[PDB]
């Protein structure tokens, strides 16, 4: 049900929607 | 990695937790 692509921004938001980790942890740019 | 997976490959919801912790 749930297995879709996420590239681009889609994970760094996924984070913040689960459990945001873009503090001092996985905070990266592209 | 992180991200990889979930870019290039299909990822599960579990897959993505492992960020979380």
């Amino acid at each position: 049900f749930v297995n879709q692509h996420l590239c681009g921004s889609h994970l760094v938001e996924a984070l913040y929607l689960v459990c945001g980790e873009r503090g001092s942890f996985y905070t990266p740019k592209t | 990695g992180i991200v990889e997976q979930c870019c290039t490959s299909i990822c599960s919801l579990y897959q993505l937790e492992n960020y979380c912790n």
